[PDB]
């Protein structure tokens, strides 16, 4: 099935399977980060946790969440080396978009760029395939809520309930029958299920300082980085 | 461009795929030549023609100038590149220094170009060799050789190709200084050489002759039977 | 460069060395000889000797077949001992 | 980083380029072509690769492509890898027309393509061309010119050519029926028809499974003629019918 | 284990270069001698067949006016270095108006000796013997393929190299004259030549301030042959 | 627009003696009606045995002098010796021809100890042409200088002219006398005069001053 | 970067390209795809089914038309599909600049397969496993074309791609005869969609584009449920 | 075999050992640390002296970028000078386009782009050098950051590198991140580094100091070791 | 030994054997000892050759007025960085018309040798330079290695058994900072002659000497220049 250097580079097997980027699928589990995303009717929620080695860990560098523009923001998983560079590439694509085009970005074409970028790097195996997973939200008129996730395989897909990571198989499988059905989605309802899906694998109910939770609703379209005060207000609101 | 090592120096004293590419010349057809003060001659065999079609375009001897004759061995592709490259050289030496090309100037180009063609990476050496036959200016003759490493050397007579030691051993009769006192003796010398070299004969034999300023001429399969008649009859005359 | 003369003197008392046969003449002509072939190198004189009826051998006899037998057997095989352990 | 390439350019322990052998096998697999003697005309014959009857076949000639108005070429090998050389040589013959405003003698044109065909061989360890193609046409000097391309760089041109392992059995038939002028275009039609009858294993020698083309010299037309299937049907039917009259020796 | 062709050795040094240093041992034999009257030299043409033309094979070339050179092993690559260095000798005459010094041929050749690299191409197996006479008198110089330069009163290359220098160490002295250097060297030359001595076997290369060039001329070498 | 060619002043006088050489240049740097610096010697020593003069644009002479001395260490680290006077003149000509498209406006005179110790005087032009002369006078004061140098030094324009070589100090006091009468018109020649005395042992420098009014 | 660009995919001892054989294996293991050229226009169907209920057909599409009058389908991976589509959109302007007119069907297949065959000899990777189906309507007679990784393209009325491409085509050989209409082409498109079904007859499990001589028409799944509900 | 050879080729575990080989190569380096109080950031490095080896003060691992920012490196010394010089001249680009101090958080992004890109390409390799980045300003504040051969941009209030690392930074938690005054924390960390990083193995060693903060008014230089001799003025009595 | 393939691949211990193999050729060079006092510096090297009549190749060669150097490693690459060193000497001699402090210049040599260590197909350069230099702050003695790690020292050595010189140096070299030029020279051969095998000289033409200072310009000293250095001492006790 392997001829020469095939095992170490990217070509197609007898079945046409890639050997290198399937290692990139297990390249996400470094650090044990789990990011879940629940997009409601008028809102979209992101939830992620962190690991703290000791008290010297800085609270300013805690945030793993990234913000594309004032309207739209991102969340990354896997090795942080590929995530910080791929986010800076999203900064370059968004700044060049507003420059030459001069209007709002659908966030769909940004995910088209990153999907082709990670694919072009998957093409030639002499540069690192960049197996980091790209997850965003979106805000656009007349389309309601927008959430898009650019996978390292080179394609972009995202919807109301979508997530990627190590333990997302369990949680999202529960979110299959849990989300719909008929269930209507408010602000505190989408954030609640964002906690319950974390309570499926973990159920630690730890203080809000550990989670990194973004949320964006459409009243003022600008996304805001959350403060632990309002999450603590939602933590006592989810305890019955 | 394209970076890679063509061949590397082995402690055995020579490269691998270059000096072993001499076998590509060694497996080629038999080719010889004889310089002369009156007429210069050469020869080639193993044409492998179908005899039912037109073989005139597979001819193994071309001319940069009417006074310059190109005799090569090995595969045809690298030979055609040697043709066109030497055509650029003979034409550049036609533009500059209008008089025709000297043999030392064309051998230096062909040999050293192939050498610098073996030097830079991403360039595979030619699998061919060649030997020049013609007449130098002011009536002097010429013959030289070419090497895969691009070294040129002048012999008294040209014996190369398949069975180079066999034809050179047959040159024992060619070592005579009386050869050739006349053009008929020169063609009779090539007749005895072509009969001995190598598998032959009667069809695949291909040659030509040039005398002084007169342009080279390729005889039809008519006088070739006449030279083969008197050469085969000479064995009956030697009894 | 030297010990080949002893590998050519392993044939010293062999045969009867013709008075004009010279070691250094052949010893300087054979790089990377090991001992194997160059023992038969002096031996392949007796090969063509018996074949050509030659009563004893002259150094010119085998060195004709030596430059052959080195090249003829170095055409396909250089026996890259340096490569074996590298 | 030097161990990744397979050294297709670099010489081989066999004393010759090793990839050229597998190149001659690439053209020597499924490729079926031939040539006919040229007397006041010439024709071409090949094998249609398509066994599916639902296909449209709206492209007219399948395996034969027209490089010039008065000169075309047969091709055998990978389709698109040959199609790259079709437009390439078409542009080389076009830049010659862009130069002299006059057609191109095939001699220097074939040697030019041979200098292009050696590009993948002589540098970079590139994959050599897996396509070997024929040549037909007419010139002011030698009249009808029928040439042949080789992967080794030679132009093997003959007025009767062979392409493919199955067509290698026709060479004995080519020299058995061999004549010169003598042969009419019609005689070459029955000659190539019996070539396919001996070589091609198709029962009854179906006319729609093999490609046939012709050429004529007209003033100043010199038309390269693509033929309808009507005359080929009756040709091969009249051919094996003449063979039914050729078995009367018993 | 072929790695990069540029890889070092654990001993160590460049793999491919040292392999070509051993390749020098199969070249022709040439011995230069430094003498106050002039720098002489000679080489064996190594006739490969009685058909060989004598003037076609020369192992000694002339770089500058008074500067000579010799070749070893592979030829055409060195022959390119010959005329390419001559361009630098003419560019030396451009600004400096005079002949290039024999010691500066080291900087004109050995500096560019091996520039080879995979990107932006392969080393050489030829060692050069630099003869000449500069403003300070006769100078005999020698360089290796790797570019390392050393000044030698007598230097031998090719096959007889180790054997010729080992034998010539005794016969050489500071008082050696020109004619004595020529006739005492051909004793070693006739020992290191396989073929019987003739006019086509060996050629002489000499450089003198008052007699030149010279080089050397034929039919005089035969007069030295009868003086064997 | 901006004119890169402008004359900053300066004057060159070089006399080649038998075993010596006498080079002189004015220290006055004058462009237009303003005097920039009263000491600006245009004669610098490339080596201990050679002193070159400078004229025309200022920065071009300083750049050219530093480039010549920059190549001296290259030849020094190459052949383990300094450059000969004739080699400096030819190399300078090749440097001046490299700019032949858009060259400097400069006039130089090279002088010092040659192989035999004689003085050297070379006539230079921006295009890099030159030859060996006995005496040359640069600058704008060359009007009446050259005819008088053809008289005393050149030995011409004389009735029944005997020819005798000139001593060391005779040409010295001659240079002091000629620049007094040559400063009556040209405004570039005046103030302090830099004198360079080239001898077999070494090269010496002195200064002679004129009224500043 | 490196910039090797060597040809490393080479000839097998049989003369073929083993890597392209792996490419056609990726096409053979591809999603079921079919299209039908009959009479007025061409119909495209194939299949798209999400890995779970979390995805919808309203945003991401497996079928994106190359032009308003020219649609396209394919088999294999989507990321490389949108790559060659991106090059197809760019190449469409290189044509339109000189012509200032729309483009014939086969005119795309010529230059796309040339770049694809160039990408074989070129270094890096190859055409991969994406086998594109090009269709369109020009000169009154529409067309349906398909190429392979090696660049070999053929013309026909209808074909099956992906998995079970031989079985579905043998079913289309008996069903399709003479000529068919757009409604009949969609009808037997439901038949070849019911071959590997899975998701036939349901609007959200398939997407139906249709080419016409008036230009290509891409209908939402709503019209897919209109014609087929009620299927056949 | 040999999945770890090329940096652009993954391994069955989902990473590249070239980064891992460079990680533990930094572990052989001596002490490289940093700590930031409210008033500044303290730096120190322990020099290992094999024999003499040479004069005092030569080729110290403590380097400098701008007046407000400096380098404390680890691992290979030459490539440390390399990335030090690259970040050294990089501040001149921000100083040329703008003219004020370069933010250290986004200055580490440049080194993140350099180190990550060198892990991307197969031709080049990853650098086996890590280092510490710290600074303080009146308009900025105290920011300490840590970059390793993997190209991770992150920071702590204090951190350690070398053989003794986690054991060296453990007791550092006694020193507060804010309330402490880094002027006195000089000798406070000096007692830790003197006791930790056991010198019984190699008896010959040396200690360097540096600082940056408000007392020097945003100036990064070496707080004098020859003045007050604060290093061993205390720590000699700390181990007994 | 597939982990030693290229400089790109790191050893299982996180090292590169290519640099280690280049350190071998540095140690295979001749024994040479540079040194400096508080005022003036002296550097001594060893000339060798192939055969008897072959002239001993010179090691110490002039670079800048205040810069003397030793050498070892490949002479072709030595002259490559030697002419490149001349390009560095003309930098400040042209722009600033004054020489270059050697500390920042050797750091640029480190960045010059950094690129051949990183990219594929590029090799390090064996360098035996012992660099003496003078800015206004006094002498500098810098060792050179393919790893481009330089030590500013009062003395050091590179070559065969060059550590035995340092063992004889330390207690003596602490008092060698006080001494003036003359004895500071023969302290160099008080190293070399111990690093040389005890069965042979230590001749006139096999030794290289040079002296440089803040107010003194560097010059190559050999042959007759070694006359005061050889006399005045005694042979080593057997």
């Amino acid at each position: 099935s392997s001829a020469g250097f095939d095992r170490h580079i990217t070509i197609f097997s007898p079945e046409g399977r890639l050997y290198q980027v399937e290692y990139a699928f297990k390249a996400i589990n470094q650090g044990g980060l789990t990011s879940v995303a629940v997009r409601g009717k008028d809102c979209a929620v992101i939830v992620t946790q962190k690991k703290v080695p000791d008290k010297l860990l800085d609270s300013s560098t805690v945030t793993h969440l990234f913000k594309i523009t004032e309207n739209i923001g991102c969340v990354m998983t896997g090795m942080t080396a590929d995530s910080r560079s791929q986010v800076q590439r999203a900064r370059y694509e968004a700044a060049n978009w507003k420059y030459k085009y001069g209007y709002e970005i659908p966030v769909d074409m940004l995910c088209k760029r990153i999907a082709d970028i990670s694919q072009v790097y998957t093409q030639n195996a002499e540069m690192r395939p960049l197996g980091c997973c790209m997850i965003l939200i979106g805000i656009d008129e007349e389309q309601g809520p927008q959430v898009y996730k650019c996978d390292p395989a080179g394609y972009y897909c995202g919807f109301k309930a979508t997530a990627a990571g190590v333990k997302q198989t369990e949680s999202t499988s529960f979110l299959e029958k849990k989300v719909k059905k008929k269930f209507d989605w408010t602000f505190e309802q989408t954030v609640e299920t964002a906690i319950t899906c974390l309570s499926t694998v973990l159920s630690i109910d730890f203080k809000p300082s550990e989670i990194e939770v973004g949320v964006v609703t459409v009243e003022n379209p600008k996304f805001r980085i959350l403060t632990e005060a309002e999450i603590d207000a939602h933590l006592v609101a989810l305890a019955e | 461009s394209y970076d890679r090592a063509i061949t590397v120096f082995s402690p055995d004293g020579h490269l691998f795929q270059v000096e072993y590419a001499q076998e590509a010349v060694k497996k080629g057809s038999t080719a010889v030549g004889v310089r002369g003060r009156d007429i210069v001659v050469l020869g080639v065999e193993k044409k492998s023609v179908a005899k039912l079609q037109d073989e005139r375009t597979v001819r193994k001897i071309c001319a940069l100038d009417d006074n310059v004759c190109m005799a090569f061995a090995g595969l045809t592709a690298d030979a055609r590149i040697v043709i066109n490259r030497a055509r650029v050289e003979c034409q550049s030496h036609r533009l500059t220094v209008e008089d025709p090309v000297t043999v030392e100037y064309i051998t230096r180009y062909i040999a050293s170009l192939k050498q610098r063609y073996t030097q830079s990476n991403g360039r595979r050496p030619f699998g061919i060799s060649a030997l020049i036959v013609g007449f130098d200016f002011d009536g002097t003759p010429r013959l030289y050789q070419t090497d895969p490493s691009g070294t040129y050397h002048a012999w008294k007579a040209n014996a190369i190709g398949r069975g180079a030691k066999s034809v050179r051993e047959f040159l024992e009769k060619n070592y005579t200084d009386e050869a050739i006192e006349t053009d008929d003796l020169t063609i009779k010398l090539v007749i005895k050489a072509l009969l001995e070299v190598v598998q032959s004969g009667g069809k695949n034999i291909e040659l030509a002759v040039m005398r002084r300023d007169q342009s080279l001429k390729i005889l039809n399969p008519e006088e070739i039977e006449k030279y083969v008649a008197e050469i085969e009859k000479e064995k009956e005359e030697n009894e | 460069l030297e010990g080949r003369t002893h590998i050519f003197k392993i044939h010293a008392r062999s045969m009867s060395v013709e008075r004009d046969i010279r070691f250094e003449l052949l010893a300087r002509l054979c790089p990377n000889s090991t001992g194997a072939e160059i023992r038969s190198v002096c031996t392949e004189a007796g090969m063509f000797a018996i074949r050509a009826r030659r009563k004893i051998a002259t150094e010119k006899d085998f060195l004709e077949a030596v430059n052959k037998v080195i090249k003829s057997y170095a055409k396909f095989s250089a026996t890259p001992r340096y490569m074996t352990y590298n | 980083s030097r161990r990744y390439d397979s050294r297709t350019t670099i010489f081989s322990p066999e004393g010759r380029l090793y990839q050229v052998e597998y190149a001659m096998e690439a053209i020597g697999h499924a490729g079926t072509c031939l040539g006919i003697l040229a007397n006041d005309g010439v024709l071409l014959a090949a094998e249609r690769r398509n066994i599916h009857k639902l296909l449209d076949e709206v492209f007219f000639s399948e395996k034969i492509y027209k490089l010039n108005e008065d000169m075309a070429c047969s091709v055998a090998g990978i389709t698109s890898d040959a199609n790259v050389l079709t437009n390439e040589l078409r542009l080389i013959a076009q830049r010659y027309l862009l130069q002299y405003q006059e057609p191109i003698p095939c001699e220097q044109l074939v040697t030019a393509l041979c200098d292009i065909k050696q590009a993948y061989t002589q540098f970079g360890g590139k994959r050599p061309f897996g396509v070997s193609l024929l040549y037909i046409g007419w010139d002011k000097h030698y009249g009808f010119q029928l040439y042949q391309s080789d992967p080794s760089g030679n132009y093997g041109g003959w007025k009767a050519t062979c392409i493919g392992n199955n067509s290698a059995a026709a060479v004995s038939m080519l020299k058995q029926d061999y004549k010169e002028g003598e042969m009419t275009l019609k005689s070459a039609l029955a000659l190539a028809i019996k070539v396919l009858n001996k070589t091609m294993d198709v029962s009854k020698l179906s006319a729609e499974k093999v490609e046939i083309a012709t050429l004529t010299r007209e003033n100043g037309k010199t038309v390269i003629r693509v033929l309808k299937q009507k005359e080929v049907e009756q040709l091969i039917k009249k051919h094996e019918e003449e063979e039914a009259k050729a078995e009367r020796e018993k | 284990y072929d790695r990069g062709v540029n890889t070092f050795s654990p001993e160590g040094r460049l793999f491919q270069v040292e392999y070509a240093i051993e390749a020098i041992k199969l070249g022709s034999t040439a011995i230069g001698i430094q003498t106050s009257e002039g720098v002489c030299l000679a080489v064996e043409k190594r006739i490969t067949s009685p058909l060989m033309e004598p003037s076609s094979i020369e192992k000694i070339v002339e770089i500058d006016a008074h500067i000579g050179c010799a070749m070893s092993g592979l030829i055409a690559d060195a022959k390119t270095l010959i005329d390419k260095a001559r361009v630098e000798t003419q560019n030396h005459w451009f600004t400096y108006n005079e002949t290039m010094t024999v010691e500066s041929v080291t900087q004109a050749v050995s500096n560019l000796a091996l520039q080879f690299g995979e990107e932006d191409s392969r080393p050489f197996g030829v060692a050069l013997l630099f003869g000449g006479v500069d403003e300070k008198g006769p100078q005999l110089f020698h360089m290796d393929p790797s570019g390392t330069f050393v000044q030698c009163d007598a230097r031998a290359i090719g096959s007889a190299s180790e054997g010729a220098q080992s034998s010539l160490q005794e016969v050489y002295h500071k008082s050696m004259t020109l004619k004595e250097a020529i006739k005492s060297s051909l004793i070693i030359l006739k020992q290191v030549m396989e073929e019987k001595l003739n006019a086509t076997n060996i050629e002489l290369a000499t450089v003198q301030p008052g007699q030149n060039f010279h080089m050397f001329t034929k039919e005089e070498l035969e007069e030295v042959i009868k003086d064997i | 627009r901006f004119s890169p060619y402008v004359f900053n002043g300066g004057t060159i006088l070089a006399i080649a003696g038998e075993d010596f050489a006498i080079v002189a240049s004015d220290t006055r740097l004058s462009e237009g009606f303003s005097i920039h610096t009263r000491d600006s010697p245009k004669c610098y020593k490339l080596t201990d045995k050679t002193v070159i003069g400078c004229s025309g644009f200022h920065g071009d002479c300083l750049t050219l002098t530093k480039i010549i001395e920059a190549r001296l260490k290259m030849y020094k680290h190459s052949n383990n010796k300094a450059m000969t006077t004739g080699a400096i003149a030819a190399m300078l000509s090749t440097i001046l021809y490299s700019r032949r498209f858009f060259p400097y406006y400069v006039y130089n005179i090279i002088g010092g100890l040659d192989e035999e110790g004689k003085g050297a005087v070379y006539s230079f032009d921006p295009v890099g042409s030159y030859q060996r002369d006995s005496f040359k006078a640069g600058g704008s004061a060359s009007a009446m200088l050259q005819p008088l140098l053809d008289n005393q030094v050149g030995f011409k324009n004389m009735q029944n002219v005997e020819h005798v070589p000139l001593s060391l100090d005779r040409a010295m006091r001659l240079v002091k006398d000629v620049f007094i009468s040559a400063a009556e018109r040209d405004v570039y020649t005046g103030d302090a005069l830099r004198i360079c005395i080239v001898t077999k042992e070494g090269i010496r420098e002195e200064t002679v001053s004129l009224r500043k009014d | 970067e490196r910039g090797y660009s060597f040809s490393l995919t080479t000839f097998s001892p049989s003369g073929k390209l083993v890597q392209i054989e792996y490419a056609l294996a990726a096409v053979a293991g591809g999603a079921p795809s079919v299209g039908i050229k009959a009479a007025n226009g061409v119909v495209l169907a194939t299949e798209k089914k999400q890995k779970s209920i979390l995805y919808d057909e309203r945003s991401v599409h497996k079928v994106e038309p190359i032009t308003k009058h020219i649609g396209l389908v394919y088999s294999g991976m989507g990321p490389d599909y949108r790559v060659l589509v991106h090059r197809a959109r760019k190449l469409a302007q290189q044509y339109y600049l000189v012509y200032q007119e729309p483009i014939p069907t086969a005119q795309l297949v010529q230059r796309v397969a040339s770049v694809m065959q160039e990408y074989t000899q070129s270094g890096g990777v190859r055409p991969f496993g994406v086998s594109l189906l090009i269709c369109g309507w020009n000169e009154g007679r529409p067309y349906l074309f398909q190429s392979d990784p090696s660049g070999a393209y053929f013309a026909w009325k209808a074909t099956a791609m992906g998995k079970n491409y031989v079985n579905g085509k043998t079913f289309l050989e008996k069903r399709y005869n003479e000529d068919l209409e757009l409604e009949d082409a969609i009808h037997t498109a439901i038949l070849t969609l019911k071959e590997s079904f899975e998701g036939q007859m349901t609007e959200d499990n398939i997407e139906v584009g249709i080419c016409n001589e008036a230009g290509f028409r891409r209908l939402t799944p709503t019209e897919v449920k209109d014609y087929l509900a009620a299927i056949a | 075999t040999g999945y770890d050879l090329s940096a652009s080729t993954f391994s069955p575990d989902g990473r590249v050992f070239q980064v891992e080989y460079a990680m533990k190569a930094v572990e052989n380096s001596s002490t490289a640390i940093g700590i930031r109080c409210k008033d500044g950031v303290v730096f120190g490095v322990e020099k290992l002296v094999l024999s003499k080896l040479y004069e005092e003060g030569s080729n110290k691992r403590l380097f400098n970028v701008d007046r407000h920012v400096g380098m404390a490196v680890a691992g290979l010394l030459a490539d440390a000078r390399s990335l030090a010089d690259i970040a050294r001249e990089e501040a001149s680009n921000f100083r040329s386009n703008f003219g004020y101090n370069i933010p250290l958080k986004h200055l580490a992004d440049r080194v993140a782009m350099y180190v990550h890109a060198y892990t991307l390409y197969s031709a080049v390799r990853p650098f086996g050098c890590s280092f510490m980045l710290g600074s303080y300003s009146v308009n900025d504040g105290a920011q300490l950051y840590m970059i390793d051969p993997s190209g991770v941009s992150y920071g702590y209030w204090g951190c350690a590198i070398g053989k003794a690392r986690q054991a060296a930074k453990t007791e550092i938690e006694k020193l507060q991140m804010k309330e402490m005054t880094c002027r006195d924390i000089v000798k406070e960390v000096a007692k830790i580094i003197y006791i930790v990083h056991d010198e019984v193995k190699d008896k010959a060693f040396e200690l360097e100091l540096s600082w940056v903060g408000e007392l020097t008014n945003g100036r990064h230089e070496i707080v004098p070791k020859d003045i007050r001799e604060e290093a061993e003025k205390y720590a000699k009595e700390s181990l007994k | 030994n597939q982990y030693d393939n290229d400089v790109t691949v790191w050893s299982p211990q996180g090292r590169i054997h290519q640099i280690e193999y280049a350190m071998e050729a540095v140690k295979q060079g001749s024994a040479t000892v540079g040194l400096k006092s508080k005022t003036h510096a002296v550097l001594v090297a060893l000339k060798r050759a192939q055969s008897e009549l072959a002239a001993h190749q010179k090691k110490i060669l002039h670079v800048d007025n205040h810069i003397g150097i030793s050498i070892a490693g490949l002479t072709a690459d030595a002259r490559l960085l030697c002419n490149f060193m001349r390009q560095e000497c003309l930098d400040s001699r042209f722009v600033f018309d004054r020489p270059l402090p050697v500390s920042r210049l050797v750091s640029l040599i480190g960045s010059k040798t950094q690129i051949p260590t990183q990219r594929y197909g590029r090799r390090p350069y064996g360098v035996g330079l012992l660099i003496a230099g003078y800015d206004d702050m006094g002498p500098h003695i810098f060792q050179t290695c393919p790893s481009a790690n330089y030590f500013d020292c009062r003395a050091m050595s590179i070559g065969a058994r060059s550590q035995s010189a340092r063992t004889y140096l330390e207690r003596h070299m602490s008092e060698f900072m006080e001494c003036n030029l003359n004895e500071l020279v023969k302290h160099g051969l008080r190293a070399l002659r111990e690093t040389l095998p005890a069965e042979q000289d230590l001749t006139t033409k096999n030794v290289s000497i040079g002296i440089v200072g803040k107010d003194l310009e560097f010059t190559i000293y050999d042959d007759d220049d070694v006359s005061p250095f050889l006399e005045g001492l005694e042979e080593r006790p057997q």
